[PDB]
């Protein structure tokens, strides 16, 4: 029952508007149009720099070209492998090469540093320019964070897990103390760890309070990544980011990846994070016990490697909390009533009461909804919004529980 | 790499009646005189040149420093004087551009020419015509509007203030001090889901949009999956605030299932990366997460809290009116009939969603083309019942 | 991961939740009380030429004072029918007195417990609601969830579409509009019509007047009581 | 996904049983048109290699009583033992209320015990 | 190819008969006919047969002895020529035909059938009136089956194809007119001018039919013909209709003088009048809460200098327009303007005014003290608040020409200016005699400076806008003539222009004659103040020639530089079909082109075109262009775009681009130029707290009023050249903006004339189906109480059927009535 050829364009004939073959004509010429005039375009070219550049930048441009015999020594760069004693540099290069070379005479040997790239002149080969590169990708500008955090109130200060803290990080950075009365050197390292709530907010906290020595917020999930040596690179990096910057704490965050699970299948299954560890040890180990640069790791359970062991002598000083008691939680509560427009006139410590064990980031959530249900009611008092703020914190905390 | 893209199309979608007409005639006729008139202008401007000054100062002084020969690379840092770019075959150059340099455009990670000979850089490919690594904003700020949609005035008004918190009113609770990216939890039958998309439309309407659907149990060592659309979401705030629709992986990449551990290392890196970007404590930006799914069941205890991710909105099944109008939209665009036969097939169906309303309606046209051919054919009073009846809704041996 | 008749790490049991959610494929069930007459139906529309229709049994007796209906797997059902019937016919053997709508439904509410214990027995997919008079006059109604509990209803609405007509009948559950055996009838339609298409006969009510046989209403009356709620419907425009 | 007998699904599935129900279309066809003063079986025999001898005399269609006749249509293995338990009920009828069993309480009864097969235990159901 | 064994049987029988039919004698021809003619006409209530007997049939035709017999073949080569139709030989063979019922033989046949018709009529030369009364019969046949079977808008096209809508008023009736007519004012946006003011004398003709006049009135105010509102204004006699009408002629600003003699006449002429224009507007302001007086300073967002103190004082009054309550100018006013230096307290005094517009008791005592002021800046500058205050609202004694007695004429140039700019903007639209020959002999002074002249032009034409007052352009000519060219032509003679636009503003056809008389000028002014009356005149008229002579001139090298007409003709393109969304989004495609590949004066007056298309609409693509290109090296284009994206944001309260011009002001800074006019463009966007809307188009976006446009024109002349204009003097001339400056809220009053706290439903209205001439469908029902700002895309609807409006547009005001199915 197809019957289609011939009959469906006379069927395609047989109704129509009287001038619905009008408009298609009309219709392809508006797209013929459209496609001449995509075609006829406005500047065509790509190439860019018409003008404000090519008028008085052009100008020395043709200076340029006047030096345009110096100037070349780019041709290719790559790094240093090694030298002699002094004047004989042994360097691989990407080209592969077995590279040497009397460095340029207007570079002395001791700014170029093995590991670092240096562009070669073709006709010669001389260490002309030793580019200290310090490339940083994108995910490496997250690895490093703000260094203002800013001070609070502790943080919701639970005073017991902040009083632990500061004779390790915060009296090591006020150095009163450390080198005399004390032995040798403060606590070798902080684990602040605990279960998803306070962990490093008073890390943040400490950071605000101490000098401009701020920290970093790596990841380890970050950290582990695809091949091989890209996380011991990152981790290199990550020393010297954070050494440059004042020699800066160093924060390692979610440490369940980079350390791993506390066995590897096979050995195979996981060893690129083994690399990982080898090198952080290595960078982390200290050598010469030095009290400037500081580390704190943060996970939520501990599930480190076998240098758990090792860290007694390198990182100790295990604390946590996470375990806001009926104090813990009106006290969160006062700091985050210090923003919005909220008074605490409201009888927050019933609805502190309400909810038992309710982490600083649930106590926040909860004054965030208060704010969302005042603009819900689209009042943006809050001082005296008690009620309101009462009724909206106590039914999000039944949604909470059970929705 | 991407910011923007040249919208100079779409000319003009509102023809009033869709249908051969002369008002419709009329507006193309004004369509294409328009598109003339421009065509004689910049033409007639082009070619009626203001002033010939000699060699429009280009050809006197840049090109032929530029040269003819040229070779294009890769530009990858940039110092006061200088320019750091790594050209082809893992060549890198510091040689100060002075010709042709739009240090705007210009920018790390992208093409740039080479004179050869003493190589110094004369130029940059803006195009380029090679972002492609991951793409997600090709369907940026979708065209379908409110229109499209009817019939859901409710979840329309709900999803409207909840996204018009911000842009419309942001002092509202900028004064509160809130900014809260809470997002939105979308229910639904499984019949349904491209309209938790058309509802989303709504909001498309400003801005941009990205969608996440499927993605994977993120096997991957580094995880990343909803890490990366942090940072797309970052690359949002650097364009217009966009949404992220992530249908169907708020329910499968997040899922409440009671195992702990061993659990595809999804619960541990997914669900918690979800609820620190859900988190107006750690992001910034006006990005709202649309969390749309089909089983309400399944909804993590993170992402069933209203603390982090609140505006919980329930799709429902569509009523009689609802039936109504989006069989009327549906077949606005077919002529279905000069009887409108249009609440004899509605009035006693029940469980009928958007997608079946969709694909009844295609059916009643392929019908119809297939040997029923009669223009607004007669048959379709009752064809569309024929196949709104299609078999196809559910079959499974007996057991009853 | 683990979907036997053993506790999971989050608590629940997932085999019992498995099979309370193995009702909605099956079919709609209403039922009310009146204190006048307990009223239920099923509403199935699957009748194709050649199957008789009167072996369907979606609604069946046990002691001629109670009645129960299908929401679920129509084997499990049938033999927790003959099963509960057994033991009807044995509470009349001791204890001579009729048997109580509470005491069967406490029976099919024990053997559903029963099964769904122990890894060998399969928990009865099956979601069984009983209605009835008492021996003392009063007309209850209770429904059984497959895992182990029953609770006395006024309107059970299990099957497919529940919510939707659970939503219905809690809406307007007007004791002034139960009143009369009709009224209660009448209620008992337009909230059972409201699930699917319901347009020829799909209905299948039950009545229980009393202390009158379990009556299945005829095709015709149905008819004619769907033609009285059009005529309620109409005259409210 | 399957697993021992007794099981449910994610959705609330007895996806065995289904699996063995569809397996029934697979192999084997019979009929039954029932008309008055008269109902008949229709059987497909299925393999007809000249090698046999079809002295069975039977093969589908099965007399199970004086009043009755069955015709299987799965795996011979179970049908044998059901058509052998299915007669046992008949004539255990027959002995209790002597008289010839009804075709429905017989038909319950052979349901029953296969919703019993595949009901308790970690035994197959009767394909 | 194997067809269906009955479709085969039937094509063979049917080619039996076509062979009997075409056999020799004629006494079977009859019988064979009677025959086919049966299931010819079966499937359109078979065509496939006959395709390719088409010579045959036609000789069949020609064969058939006149009568019965060749009428009917006739009449069957009609219906099937719509399929074998190299030509209409429908039409052709139907005119030879019976001319008798035709409707029967399907509605594909007289679709086909009232097409050709519509065809033929078209093609017929002049000369030829003898068949044309047949087809208008075969038309008047066809109608009526187009009325019942839902065809009623192609009807209209086929009637409008015949220019036969003066029947069309007679054969519709009013169960379906509401479509017709809205599918007839759609047409009118396009169709050019003499069949367009046919259809809207056809669509008055309809609605005075059908009692509709509310909307008629709309209908009457696109004809632009007072005569006619006057006519149709009598026509109507009821007291709802009569102060509908009145609300009307005020919200479009235009007074209708009239007698008491017509019932509650005061309250008709003061509701005409805006007298409760003010009042209302501060009510509903109060209601929403939006009064407190939003400082210039946390509109900066100062978190992180005379003339910019200056725009901080005119933003000021932008944003506290309309309302009368600000202290920082009235209070320590005084030492504003005493701290203020050189040119600025004129404008600060005025921008005084500007927050006491409409408000005429309140204004005027307030600005009774600052009258007295010694400075001549100051005294200029309140004479032009008192303006200001008076603009747009009507008084019974009109308070403007009293106070302005000495210095409508004074022999000082400042205080000269703000009278005579004050009294335009006050009489703006009164068109008053007494006013005009007061006035234009003022424009006669030889004493006045060139600035100054072209000022009182300014304000001739904003007064006799759309009027085509004879003498007003005769003083203007003669003005011209009598000032010398080589003066003329220097930079401030290009308000003489535009008070001829606005004189002859959307009459268009006459100003052969004004181009005529001006042919005198010399080129450097004539090319310039020629495009200008010209594209003034045939403003909102989608007259795509006058576009393209403006970009075939624009486009010349015009290398003294007479090249500035290149710039009046890019308002010119956006000033011609402005009217709806076509003829603006891609004319605005045009401006990209300009500014992609353009001279450099080219470029200055693009953004100025930008701004003119979509002022007050804060479309997301102008948005960025414009943003984009306001970083341009030309000082003069960056300064255009500045001053688009504030207008086109103008009133809207834009909270992310008042976010991107922070950001703009952040980065100029550095150079006051630039940043002054971006906190100018701040201003703009929250100017009166975006209560009051800047479009010119109201009445449902598509009515031009010409007071307003009158006032948006004379800013965008003036910034075609700020680079030059702005920077020396004319701080004075962006005070043009109250005839522009219009409420966009809803005020509900009912049949005793009181505040109605009515709820209606707003939201974006869009066209969903285009099946008909459907009414636009909104969506998005975020319903709440009546004072709602209506903005571009979105309308508004009442929430229930029960408060009937006087008139179905819902904007500025309305009167709302109990519904007698109201409970
Ligand atoms: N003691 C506290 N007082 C106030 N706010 C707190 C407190 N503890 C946690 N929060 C809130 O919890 C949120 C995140 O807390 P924090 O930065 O300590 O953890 P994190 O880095 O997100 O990770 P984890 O929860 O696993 O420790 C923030 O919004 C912070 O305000
Ligand atoms: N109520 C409605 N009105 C108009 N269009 C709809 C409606 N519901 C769905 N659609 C359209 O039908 C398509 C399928 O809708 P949906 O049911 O969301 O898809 P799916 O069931 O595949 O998730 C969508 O792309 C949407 O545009």
């Amino acid at each position: 029952r197809a019957l289609d050829e011939g009959d469906i364009a006379l069927l395609k004939t047989y109704g129509q508007s009287t001038y619905s073959r009008q408009i298609k004509q009309v219709e392809d010429d508006i797209q013929q149009l459209l496609k001449k005039i995509n075609e006829l375009t406005g500047i065509k070219e790509s190439d860019t720099g018409l003008a404000p550049p090519a008028l008085w930048d052009l100008a020395a441009d043709k200076q340029t070209l006047q030096s345009e015999q110096p100037l070349q020594v780019a041709r290719c760069t790559k790094i240093i492998n090694a030298d002699s004693e002094d004047p004989k540099y042994i360097i691989n290069v990407k080209q592969f090469a077995k590279f040497v070379v009397d460095l340029s005479d207007q570079v002395a040997p001791t700014d170029i540093e093995e590991g670092m790239r240096v562009g070669v002149d073709r006709n010669k080969y001389q260490i002309h320019i030793p580019l200290p590169p310090k490339i940083d990708p994108t995910v490496t500008m997250m690895q490093v964070e703000e260094k203002p955090d800013v001070t609070y109130s502790d943080v919701g200060g639970c005073k017991e897990q902040i009083e632990k803290l500061r004779e390790v990080v915060e009296t090591p950075l006020l150095h009163p103390e450390r080198f005399v009365n004390l032995g040798i050197e403060p606590p070798k390292g902080v684990l602040l760890f605990g279960p998803p709530g306070t962990g490093k907010t008073l890390c943040a906290r400490a950071v605000a309070n101490r000098t401009d020595a701020c920290f970093i917020r790596v990841i380890g999930s970050e950290l582990v990544q695809k091949y091989v040596g890209e996380g011991a690179r990152m981790v290199r990096e990550l020393f010297e980011m954070a050494r440059t910057k004042k020699a800066c704490l160093i924060f390692f965050d979610e440490i369940d990846a980079i350390g791993g699970a506390r066995f590897d299948d096979g050995a195979g299954g996981d060893n690129e994070v083994q690399r990982t560890m080898l090198e952080l040890i290595n960078q982390l180990d200290g050598f010469d016990p030095r009290g400037n640069i500081k580390v704190l790791m943060a996970t939520n359970r501990p599930d480190t490697l076998d240098p758990a062991l090792m860290r007694p002598g390198r990182l100790d000083r295990k604390i946590e909390f996470s375990l806001p008691d009926l104090e813990g939680r009106t006290h969160i509560f006062k700091i985050h009533a210090r923003s919005m427009s909220v008074e605490r006139d409201i009888r927050f410590e019933l609805l502190a009461r309400l909810c038992p064990n309710s982490t600083g980031a649930e106590i926040r959530s909860v004054c965030t909804e208060a704010g969302m249900f005042a603009i819900r009611a689209r009042r943006k008092i809050a001082t005296e919004k008690d009620f309101l703020e009462a009724v909206n914190k106590v039914i999000k905390s039944y949604a909470k529980f059970s929705a | 790499k991407k910011t923007k893209g040249p919208d100079a199309a779409s000319k003009l979608p509102l023809v009033t009646p869709h249908t051969q007409c002369r008002l419709k005639l009329l507006k193309l006729e004004r369509i294409k005189d328009y598109l003339l008139m421009e065509e004689e202008f910049i033409r007639n401007q082009e070619q009626m040149k203001p002033l010939e000054e000699k060699q429009e100062e280009e050809r006197s002084k840049v090109d032929d420093l530029r040269g003819t020969p040229m070779s294009v690379g890769t530009l990858e840092e940039i110092i006061d004087d200088h320019a750091i770019v790594s050209t082809s075959v893992g060549s890198e150059h510091y040689v100060s551009i002075l010709s042709f340099v739009d240090k705007d455009l210009l920018e790390p990670g992208c093409s740039v020419l080479l004179n050869h000979k003493v190589h110094a850089v004369i130029g940059v490919l803006m195009d380029d015509t090679d972002p492609l690594v991951t793409v997600m904003k090709v369907e940026k700020a979708p065209q379908e509007t409110y229109a499209d949609i009817g019939g859901l005035d409710n979840q329309i008004q709900e999803i409207k203030e909840s996204v018009e918190l911000p842009l419309t009113h942001p002092e509202y609770y900028e004064e509160m001090g809130i900014k809260p990216p809470k997002g939105v939890i979308l229910y639904g039958p499984p019949g349904t889901g491209k309209t938790l998309l058309a509802k989303a439309v709504a909001n498309q309407t400003s801005a941009t949009f990205l969608r996440v659907v499927g993605s994977e149990l993120i096997q991957k060592y580094l995880g990343d999956g909803p890490k990366l659309v942090r940072e797309l979401f970052r690359v949002a705030e650097e364009h217009a605030p966009s949404i992220v629709f992530i249908d169907e992986i708020d329910a499968i990449g997040t899922k409440r299932y009671d195992s702990n551990s061993g659990g595809e290392r999804e619960i541990q890196r997914t669900m918690l990366e979800l609820l620190n970007q859900l988190d107006g404590f750690d992001s910034r930006g006006d990005v709202k997460v649309i969390m749309a799914t089909n089983r309400i069941e399944t909804l993590d205890p993170a992402l069933i809290r209203p603390g982090r991710i609140d505006r919980k909105i329930e799709f429902p099944l569509p009523d009689e009116k609802t039936k109504k109008r989006i069989f009327q939209i549906h077949t606005s665009r077919m002529t279905l009939a000069d009887d409108v036969t249009l609440d004899d097939l509605i009035m006693a169906k029940d469980d009928l969603s958007g997608a079946d309303i969709k694909a009844i309606c295609t059916e009643a046209g392929l019908m119809a083309l297939r040997e029923r051919r009669m223009k607004v054919t007669n048959e379709d009073f009752k064809k569309s019942k024929e196949n709104v009846l299609y078999k196809k809704q559910e079959g499974t041996p007996e057991g009853l | 991961d683990r979907a036997i008749t053993v506790f999971s790490p989050d608590g629940h049991l997932f085999q019992v939740e498995y099979a309370q959610e193995a009702v909605k494929k099956g079919s709609t069930a209403v039922g009310v009380r009146g204190r006048d007459i307990v009223v239920l139906g099923v509403e199935k529309k699957s009748v194709a030429k050649l199957q008789d229709e009167r072996t369907v049994r979606k609604i069946c007796a046990l002691d001629d004072n109670v009645c129960m209906a299908f929401a679920g797997l129509t084997a499990d059902a049938r033999i927790v029918i003959n099963r509960a019937r057994v033991e009807c016919q044995s509470h009349r053997l001791t204890v001579e007195d009729p048997v109580t709508v509470e005491y069967i439904t406490r029976y099919i509410a024990s053997l559903k417990q029963r099964y769904t214990q122990s890894n060998g027995r399969r928990p009865f997919g099956i979601s069984a609601l009983i209605v009835g008079f008492d021996f003392d006059g009063t007309p209850r109604l209770y429904q059984t969830d497959p895992s182990g509990t029953y609770h006395a209803w006024k309107a059970n609405a299990i099957g497919r579409g529940a919510k939707s007509v659970r939503e219905f009948l809690e809406k307007n559950y007007t004791d002034e509009a139960i009143e009369t055996d009709d009224l209660t009838i009448k209620l008992v339609i337009k909230a059972l019509l409201e699930v699917v298409q319901s347009g020829g006969k799909n209905i299948e009510l039950a009545v229980m007047r009393r202390d009158q046989s379990l009556k299945i209403l005829n095709p015709e009356e149905i008819e004619k009581y769907v033609a009285e709620i059009e005529k309620e419907k109409e005259e409210n425009e | 996904y399957d697993s021992r007998t007794t099981i449910f699904s994610p959705e609330g599935r007895l996806y065995q049983v289904e699996y063995a129900m569809e397996a029934i279309g697979h192999a084997g066809t019979c009929l039954g048109i029932l008309a008055n003063d008269g109902v008949l079986l229709a059987a497909e025999r299925r393999n007809i290699h000249k090698l046999l001898d079809e002295v069975f005399f039977s093969e589908k269609i099965y007399k199970l009583n004086e009043d009755m006749a069955c015709s299987v249509a799965g795996i011979t293995s179970d049908a044998n033992v059901l058509t052998n338990e299915l007669r046992l009920i008949a004539q255990r009828y027959l002995l209790q209320y002597q008289e010839p069993i009804p075709c429905e309480q017989l038909v319950t009864a052979l349901c029953d015990i296969k919703q019993a097969y595949t009901q308790f235990g970690g035994k197959r159901p009767f394909g | 190819q194997e067809l269906s064994e009955e479709d085969k049987q039937l094509q063979d029988e049917l080619e039996m008969l076509v062979e009997r039919l075409g056999e020799k004698d004629t006494s079977l021809y009859r019988p064979a006919l009677e025959e086919l003619r049966r299931q010819i006409r079966s499937s359109t209530t078979p065509l496939k047969f006959l395709r390719p007997h088409y010579g045959k049939l036609k000789e069949i035709y020609e064969n058939m002895a006149p009568g019965e017999n060749k009428r009917f073949a006739a009449d069957i080569i009609s219906v099937l020529a719509m399929t074998m139709s190299g030509e209409r030989e429908c039409l052709k063979y139907r005119l030879v035909g019976s001319q008798e019922e035709l409707a029967s033989w399907g509605h594909e046949y007289v679709r086909h059938l009232a097409g050709e018709v519509a065809k033929e009529w078209q093609e017929l030369d002049d000369a030829e009136k003898v068949q044309r009364e047949p087809l208008l019969t075969l038309v008047k046949e066809i109608v009526p089956y187009n009325m019942a079977h839902n065809a009623e808008h192609e009807a209209c096209d086929l009637l409008m194809e015949i220019e036969q809508v003066d029947m069309l008023e007679k054969d519709i009736d009013e169960n379906a007119y509401a479509k017709v007519c809205l599918y007839l004012t759609s047409c009118v946006n396009y169709v050019p001018e003499p069949e367009n003011s046919a259809l809207l004398r056809c669509a008055l003709g309809v609605f005075r039919k059908f009692s509709r006049f509310p909307e008629a009135l709309r209908l009457a105010l696109m004809l632009n013909d007072m005569e006619l509102v006057e006519d149709i204004f009598t026509s109507c006699k009821d007291v709802v209709v009569q102060k509908q009408m009145a609300f009307m002629l005020g919200r479009h600003g235009v007074f209708l003088e009239l007698s008491e003699d017509v019932e509650e006449y005061e309250d008709l002429t003061e509701i005409m009048s805006n007298v409760q224009l003010n009042s209302n507007f501060l009510a509903l302001a109060r209601e929403l809460d939006i009064m407190e007086p939003k400082v210039p300073d946390d509109i900066y967002k100062t978190h992180l200098s005379a003339r910019m103190n200056l725009a901080s004082s005119f933003v000021n009054g932008f944003v506290n327009a309309a309302f009368g309550q600000d202290k920082l100018l009235t209070d320590d006013g005084n030492k504003w303007l005493y701290k203020n230096k050189d040119h600025g307290m004129l404008s600060a005094a005025a921008s005084l005014g500007m927050i006491l517009l409409w408000d005429v008791d309140g204004g005027l005592t307030q600005i009774d003290k600052y009258l007295y002021s010694s400075e001549d800046y100051i005294k200029s500058g309140a004479l032009l608040a008192c303006g200001i205050v008076n603009s747009g609202v009507r008084n019974e004694c009109d308070p403007a020409l009293a106070l302005l007695s000495d210095y409508v004429l004074h022999n000082s140039n400042t205080m000269r200016l703000g009278s005579i700019f004050g009294l335009g903007l006050a009489y703006a639209g009164s068109n008053r005699e007494d006013v005009l020959t007061l006035l234009l002999p003022v424009m006669g002074d030889s004493k006045s400076s060139m600035e100054v002249a072209g000022v009182t032009a300014l304000a001739c034409g904003m007064i006799a806008v759309g009027s085509c007052n004879g003498d007003v352009t005769s003083t203007i000519l003669q003005t011209i003539m009598e000032k010398s060219e080589t003066e003329l032509k220097d930079t401030y003679a290009r308000w003489l222009p535009l008070g001829l636009g606005l004189n002859h503003l959307g009459k268009g056809e006459a100003i052969e004659a004004i181009l005529a008389a001006l042919e005198v000028v010399s080129e450097p002014f004539r090319s310039f103040a020629n495009t200008l009356v010209d594209v003034c005149a045939y403003a909102g008229s989608g007259n795509v020639l006058k576009v393209q002579q403006l970009l075939h001139i624009c486009s010349e090298h015009f290398d003294a530089d007479m090249g500035a007409h290149q710039g009046v003709a890019v308002l010119g393109i956006a000033l011609i079909a402005m009217g709806e969304e076509i003829g603006a989004e891609m004319a605005l495609r045009t401006f990209g082109h300009l500014l992609r590949y353009g001279e450099p004066t080219l470029r200055r007056a693009v953004p100025l075109a930008l701004a003119l298309i979509s002022v007050s609409n804060p479309r997301l693509n102008i948005l960025d262009t414009l943003s984009k290109f306001s970083h341009d090296a030309d000082p003069e284009v960056s300064y255009n775009s500045i001053f688009a994206m504030g207008m086109v944001g103008s009133g809207t309260n834009n909270a992310r681009l008042a976010a991107m011009l922070r950001q703009l002001a952040q980065y100029h800074a550095k150079d006051p130029n630039n940043l002054f006019m971006v906190r100018l463009a701040q201003g703009l966007t929250h100017l009166g707290k975006g209560t009051l809307t800047l479009c010119p188009y109201h009445s449902d976006r598509q009515l031009m009023s010409q007071v307003a446009v009158a006032g948006l024109l004379t800013v965008l002349v003036s910034f075609l050249d700020v680079r030059n204009i702005i920077l020396g003097k004319s701080h004075y001339v962006l005070y043009g903006l109250v005839a522009a400056m219009q409420p966009r809220m809803l005020v509900t009053f009912d049949e005793e004339l009181r505040p109605l706290p009515v709820s209606v439903r707003v939201g974006q209205a869009v066209d969903v189906v285009g099946q008909a001439g459907k009414p636009k469908t909104i969506t998005g029902f975020q319903t709440h109480t009546t004072p709602v700002l209506l903005a571009h895309g979105e309308r508004a609807e009442l929430a229930t059927e029960e408060f009937l409006p006087v008139t179905p547009i819902l904007e500025g005001f309305v009167i709302l009535r109990k519904n007698p199915n109201y409970d």
